[PDB]
């Protein structure tokens, strides 16, 4: 950060070279920012996570994932509900 | 990234007005993005008596 | 090695492609206003090599910004078919993606997909001019991972 | 800032400088140092042709001073 | 010889889709009619719904409406003139004043949440109060906007190429404009002294002072001047709104029309029931028909 | 109160006509236009280095949706369908069923992000602050199907952007 | 040593227009508060190469209603005319010492318009024929002033030889004796090359195309490189004709450095006006020349025939 720069360029992030097994030396992405730093970076607040770290809870992820679109880790929509009509199971007995 | 005076004289003269006074870029005069919590007021009907909805 | 030679050559072409995308503005609805803000000096789309150019004969990517009304649907296909075709289509906003607010109308097709093949989808209503910049950046990545020469060498 | 514009000029200014330098040096190189004689009129060409014949080596720029005669 | 403007290329069924939604649900549609007049569109719909409901918004809500209504009029005017310059051929003033449009877009986002479609002005007032410190930024931006307007108008108003491209072009008469249904600038630009902000004041427009720029010749150049002057005049209205913003609530203190505060919805029975019914069914409005209109930036 | 924008009549004295003639022949207003373009050339460009310098937002920003959960761990959504009932574009589909343990949640909570208008009405209607619009706006995808979020993807977002959404509502709950 | 000389001109010329497209946007952006290309290479020093390489690998296609032969030859006409025209320019010593260099450049520059409408006519498009017919009467009407302005200025030369401008403005810049003609000369150059107080040839706002209507990667690249080369020269011709420079016969490099600097400054002004004025309507740009430029053009001509006679300053013919 550099406060002398006009509002908009006073804060910036230099992306890491490697994250989650994907070289980003020449392949930096805008979603590579962890949520705690995403708040400070977007000027949504003035309290860097080092000075004020966010509250910690179990369900919060411990490893940020970038845009997983395209790579074989995408999100495939699917029904989250079970079946509705239970087909009648025929009797395997040879009848008669 | 406030420039050298030589540019400022040239930049001002080329436009014909003092540009250093009022600039298009916000440096520090903006309000801080972390503001103290507010205390919102209440409406006129926030009364414990003589506040029947029929009126 | 032949594979190495085709590998570098493909990268040279793909670099020349992703570093020069010339959108053919199909400004339709409020999604177009936010895209012009990307062209505004706040984000400066031009600085990424990508500059706005008319005459689809001289353009590389379509940026569908706004609702696609059934009346103009032939126009979208016609201007899509006339692009010299290393070509990609970017859909801006919920309406262009799948109908959005007007998904249930009588005269809005439920998504620009039903008319043209669609590359990266930009969600929003409207997607902020920064979000579109991320979208165009995603297309540049997609162009980077093109193996056109490698496939030809292994045909 | 504006000084970032200058690299755009510099790679063009050097490129535009080449034809001026190349033509000037090629003429001097191909005419033995002296500038290429210009013949805007037949009289200038007549001097040049007599220079070609006199030099013996059929080179107009190759010049013979007083030492040729004696 | 004739100019047949085939329209309908973006005939989204808005007027039919509104029927199937509730009054609160139909609010975002008006933000998506005119891409640039956002609060002005919602202000018209809010006034119509409030008029049927026989309910008025609190004074603070009204002042925020006219404050953001005039900011919106800056937004439409900025693009109207600059895109007019773009189509005419002058491409440079496009980019300068569309930096400021980004500055005002921040104010839209800082208050409502979204940069363009605020969905902020609602029947009975506004969604929520201004974030603390917004008025300072509005004052800071408005301080230098007079210079930016002079930046735009200096390169075109006296420019010989510009006037020749607009002077004595598209000239309409007085009675011709009135009969053709022309409104807004087109009446103002051709001598007709009409402006709903003064003749039929809505909200607190009867308290702010401003000058309507009546045009003389009626051609393209006069109306463009009227647009630029309307841009400058909005700054005074912005100045008065900033200096006279009153305290109080931002929604009508009546749970049957505006949703109760989140603190009360989690505390009291009546607030929870009203919040439940208002966000599921909505507020039933008296059976009637109305036609409200506002001086939109167009 | 009206003002006449264009009612200036130039003077006919020998001075004024020469200045207009001097303006005509010796192009001056064209030079004034040129002279000011030079002024902007030497100024400070406002471009922000994306993606190294992301734009400035506000805590009220509406972006990618997410379902949050209580500090205990249990989800906040109790399937009141207020968000589905108030969704202007009907992008919300909800199916509920009695859970095994008693207190019951959604078995299907799908948000159609290509049908969503990002109006934020869902987060207002929610009486338990379960469904919120997170700060993310960079979830662009290559395929249309990846946009059509269901309960699992949304719950993942809640477990990803929780460190940011918690602070935003912490700064904005008093306004609401 | 002539093929080396020619290829020491063609390659620098095509590289000059090559990076003029970078100093266009990087100047246009900075004048509209943008930043221009600074991503492809440092400071955008590789953007045009990325542009050029794409424009020779993306699918070209002749229009279905085209005329193949005339469609293909028009880019040949544009590019060859632009290159061949730089030939008699007297950078210290001109490559080809034409006796009538001025008349040569007038003739071929009058030919660079056959490309624009042969492209327009063969393309068989409504916007193509409109743009083609806009451009032809645009250039020729602007050509009448072009011819007379050159003649009036060159009356102090005594000849049409381009090399003699070095000698003519040896002590005093020519603009100080013909500045009224210099103004219309600059405007006409803005008009023959179709820059943007009169870019109506392209007419992107009202005609979407017209420089290259359906023209694609290759042919579009030509019709661009054939007019951006004219941009650099028409200011090099302006620089050589009006703003002379000291030329030491022993060290021509000083003159080449000075000559290049004047072309660079003039070219920036071409880009500078391009983003400071609106678009002239067709009748206006024709009215400006046929009704305001020409009357002043002839009047200042008669002045410059008489002026050497009244002052006894007839320049030497040789
Ligand atoms: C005519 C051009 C003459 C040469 C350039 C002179 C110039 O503009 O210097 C900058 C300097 C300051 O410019 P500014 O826009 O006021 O700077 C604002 C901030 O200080 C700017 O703050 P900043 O922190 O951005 O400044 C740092 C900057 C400073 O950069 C420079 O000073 C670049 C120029 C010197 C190298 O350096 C960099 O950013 C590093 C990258 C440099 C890019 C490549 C520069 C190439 C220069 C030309 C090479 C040959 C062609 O110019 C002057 O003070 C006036 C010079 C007038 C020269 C007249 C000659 C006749
Ligand atoms: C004066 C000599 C004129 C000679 C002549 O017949 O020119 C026809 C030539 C082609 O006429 P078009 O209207 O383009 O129709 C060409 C096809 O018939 C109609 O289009 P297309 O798609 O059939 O064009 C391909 C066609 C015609 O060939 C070409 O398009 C190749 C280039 C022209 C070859 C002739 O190829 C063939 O017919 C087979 C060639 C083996 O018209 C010209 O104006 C060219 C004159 C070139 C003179 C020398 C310039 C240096
Ligand atoms: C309204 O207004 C408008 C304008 O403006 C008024 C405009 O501007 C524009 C233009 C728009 C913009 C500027 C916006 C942004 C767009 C762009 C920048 C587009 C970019 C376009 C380009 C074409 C890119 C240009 C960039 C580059 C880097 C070009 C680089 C050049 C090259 C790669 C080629 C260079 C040359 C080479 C390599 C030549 C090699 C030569 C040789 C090897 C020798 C050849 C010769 C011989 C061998 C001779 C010997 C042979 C013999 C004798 C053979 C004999 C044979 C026999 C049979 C006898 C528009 C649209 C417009 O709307
Ligand atoms: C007829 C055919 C003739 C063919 C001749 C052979 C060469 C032609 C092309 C030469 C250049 C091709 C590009 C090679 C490098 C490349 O890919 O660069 C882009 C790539 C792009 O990488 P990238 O894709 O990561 O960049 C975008 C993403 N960000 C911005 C986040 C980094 O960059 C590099 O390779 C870095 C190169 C740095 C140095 C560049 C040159 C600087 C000096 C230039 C001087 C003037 C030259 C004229
Ligand atoms: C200066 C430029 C230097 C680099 C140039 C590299 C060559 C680019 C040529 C254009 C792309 C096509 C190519 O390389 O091979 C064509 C080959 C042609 O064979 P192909 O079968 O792969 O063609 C594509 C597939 N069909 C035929 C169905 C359209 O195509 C490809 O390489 C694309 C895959
Ligand atoms: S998605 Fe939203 S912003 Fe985009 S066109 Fe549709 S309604 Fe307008
Ligand atoms: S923000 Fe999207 S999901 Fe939420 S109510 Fe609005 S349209 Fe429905
Ligand atoms: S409003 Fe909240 S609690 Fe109600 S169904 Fe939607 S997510 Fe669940």
């Amino acid at each position: 950060e550099d406060n002398k720069q006009f509002f908009g360029r006073h804060r910036w992030v230099i992306y890491t070279t490697e994250m989650n097994g994907r070289d980003t030396f020449w392949d930096v992405d805008g979603s590579m920012v962890p949520p705690e730093w995403h708040r400070w970076l977007h000027c949504m607040t003035d309290d860097p996570p080092t000075t004020k770290p966010p509250t910690a809870r179990k369900y919060i992820w411990t490893n940020h994932k970038f845009n997983v679109s395209g790579t074989p880790q995408q999100y495939v929509p699917y029904s989250t509900t079970r079946k509705k009509i239970q087909e009648w199971v025929p009797p395997s007995t040879p009848y008669k | 990234a406030s420039a050298t005076r030589v540019i400022q004289l040239l930049r001002n003269w080329a436009s014909g007005r003092d540009l250093q006074a009022k600039l298009q870029l916000r440096y520090q005069e903006i309000s801080k993005r972390t503001q103290p919590p507010p205390k919102l007021p209440v409406g006129p009907s926030h009364k414990l008596s003589n506040n029947y909805y029929c009126t | 090695r032949g594979e190495y030679v085709v590998a570098k050559l493909d990268d040279l072409v793909n670099w020349a492609r992703r570093s020069s995308l010339w959108p053919m503005t199909f400004g339709l609805a409020c999604c177009a206003v936010e895209m012009m803000h990307m062209a505004a000096p706040r984000y400066d789309m031009d600085r990424f090599g990508v500059v706005f150019r008319a005459s689809p004969r001289q353009s590389d990517v379509m940026i569908v910004a706004g609702t696609l009304t059934n009346k103009m649907a032939p126009a979208l296909r016609k201007v899509y078919d006339q692009m010299p075709e290393p070509r990609y289509v970017v859909s801006m906003g919920s309406c262009a993606n799948g109908g959005g607010y007007y998904h249930y109308s009588y005269s809005v097709v439920r998504g620009c997909d039903r008319i043209v093949p669609v590359d990266i989808y930009v969600p929003g209503c409207p997607p902020t001019a920064e979000a579109l910049l991320y979208g165009i950046l995603q297309l540049q990545r997609k162009i980077k991972r093109e193996k056109r020469l490698r496939i030809w060498y292994r045909r | 800032m504006w000084f970032e514009i200058l690299p755009g000029i510099a790679v063009m200014a050097a490129c535009l400088f080449i034809p001026g330098m190349a033509t000037a040096h090629i003429h001097k190189f191909t005419n033995g140092g002296k500038e290429k004689r210009v013949a805007h009129f037949s009289y200038q060409w007549n001097l040049m042709e007599r220079d070609r014949c006199i030099s013996g080596v059929n080179r107009y720029h190759v010049t013979k001073g007083l030492e040729n005669i004696d | 010889r004739k100019c047949d403007p085939h329209i309908g290329l973006l005939h989204r069924g808005t007027e039919k889709l509104i029927e199937y939604k509730t009054y609160l649900q139909a609010l975002p549609y008006f933000d998506r009619l005119d891409y640039v007049s956002m609060m002005c569109n919602e202000q018209a719909y809010s006034l119509a719904v409030e008029k049927l409901l026989n309910i008025q918004p609190p004074p603070r809500a009204q002042w925020i409406r006219v404050l953001f209504g005039e900011i919106t009029r800056l937004l439409n005017h900025i693009m109207a003139v600059t895109t007019h310059a773009l189509d005419i051929g002058a491409m440079t003033p496009f980019f300068w004043m569309f930096e400021e449009r980004e500055k005002m877009f921040e104010f839209y986002e800082r208050v409502s949440g979204a940069r363009m479609h605020a969905a902020y002005i609602r029947p009975g007032g506004v969604h929520q109060d201004l974030p603390l410190g917004l008025l300072d930024d509005i004052y800071e931006f408005s301080k230098n906007f007079s210079f930016r307007i002079d930046e735009l108008e200096e390169m075109l108003t006296n420019n010989r190429i510009w006037r020749n491209r607009t002077v004595d072009i598209g000239v309409v008469t007085a009675e011709d404009a009135l009969n053709y249904g022309f409104s807004g600038v087109m009446l103002r630009g051709s001598g007709i002294q009409w402006d709903l902000r003064k003749t039929q004041p809505y909200d607190v427009y009867d308290q702010v002072e401003f000058d309507v720029p009546i045009g003389s010749r009626g051609d393209c150049y006069d109306r463009y001047l009227c647009r630029v002057e309307e841009m400058r005049q909005s700054l005074r209205i912005i100045s008065q709104c900033l200096n006279k913003m009153p305290p109080g609530e931002i929604k009508v203190d009546d749970a049957k029309v505006s949703p109760p505060k989140r603190a009360e919805m989690k505390t009291s029975m009546e607030s929870l029931i009203h919040h439940f019914k208002l966000y599921t069914e909505g507020y039933q409005v008296p059976p009637g028909a109305t036609y409200t209109a506002i001086e939109a930036p167009k | 109160t009206y003002k006449f924008v264009n009612m200036r009549e130039p003077s006919m004295d020998m001075k004024s006509v020469t200045d207009r003639a001097a303006q005509t022949l010796l192009w001056t207003e064209l030079v004034r236009g040129l002279g000011m373009t030079l002024s902007y050339l030497f100024r400070e460009p406002a471009t922000i280095n994306y993606p190294f310098e992301k734009g400035p937002l506000s805590p009220r920003f509406r972006g990618e949706h997410a379902l949050r959960r209580y500090p205990s761990g249990e989800e906040r959504c109790i399937a009141c369908k207020l968000c589905e009932a108030v969704c202007p574009a009907q992008a919300i589909t909800i199916e509920a069923e009695p859970r095994a343990d008693g207190s019951r949640r959604t078995t299907r909570y799908d948000i159609d992000m290509t049908k969503c208008i990002y109006c934020g009405f869902c987060q207002e209607a929610c009486p338990v602050d379960a469904i919120v619009e997170g700060p993310n706006f960079e979830f662009s995808t290559e395929t249309h199907e990846e946009l059509l979020y269901n309960k699992e993807k949304l719950l993942n977002n809640g477990d990803k952007w929780e460190a940011e959404i918690a602070a935003n509502i912490q700064a904005d709950y008093l306004y609401r | 040593m002539f093929m080396i000389n020619i290829l020491s001109l063609i390659i620098p010329i095509l590289l000059a227009v090559a990076f003029l497209t970078l100093v266009e946007r990087k100047v246009l952006g900075y004048m509209q508060l943008r930043k221009g290309p600074n991503v492809v290479g440092p400071y955008g020093l590789l953007q045009p190469i990325a542009d050029a390489l794409k424009l020779v690998t993306k699918e070209p296609l002749r229009p279905g209603t085209s005329s193949i032969s005339m469609f293909i030859i028009a880019p040949i006409l544009g590019l060859s005319l632009a290159l061949t025209m730089w030939v008699p320019l007297p950078m210290p010593y001109p490559l080809i010492n034409m006796n009538l260099g001025v008349l040569f450049m007038l003739a071929m520059s009058s030919l660079a318009v056959y490309s624009i409408l042969w492209s327009g006519w063969a393309s068989n498009s409504k916007y193509a024929l409109i743009g083609a017919l806009r451009a032809v009467a645009q250039t020729i009407s602007y050509e009448v002033t072009l011819a007379i302005i050159l003649l009036s200025v060159l009356l102090m030369n005594g000849s049409y030889t381009l090399s003699t401008l070095i000698t003519t403005q040896e002590h005093i810049w020519m603009i100080f004796t013909s500045w009224p003609l210099a103004m219309m000369w600059f405007i006409s150059t803005l008009a023959e090359t179709n820059r943007a107080p009169f870019d109506l040839t392209e007419g992107e706002s009202e005609l979407v195309s017209g420089f290259n209507v359906e023209y694609a990667a290759g042919p579009f690249a030509m019709f661009f490189m054939a007019e951006y080369a004219n941009i650099i020269m028409m200011n090099a011709f302006t620089a050589i004709l009006f703003l002379g420079a000291s030329h030491d016969p022993h060290t021509p490099e000083l003159y080449t450095i000075n000559f290049v600097l004047k072309t660079l400054a003039l070219t920036i002004t071409f880009l500078w006006i391009r983003a400071s004025y609106p678009r002239f309507r067709y009748d206006q740009l024709m009215h400006l020349l046929w009704k305001s430029f020409l009357p002043l053009t002839l009047a200042l001509c008669m002045w410059h025939i008489s002026l050497p006679i009244m002052t006894a300053s007839i320049p030497p013919q040789s």
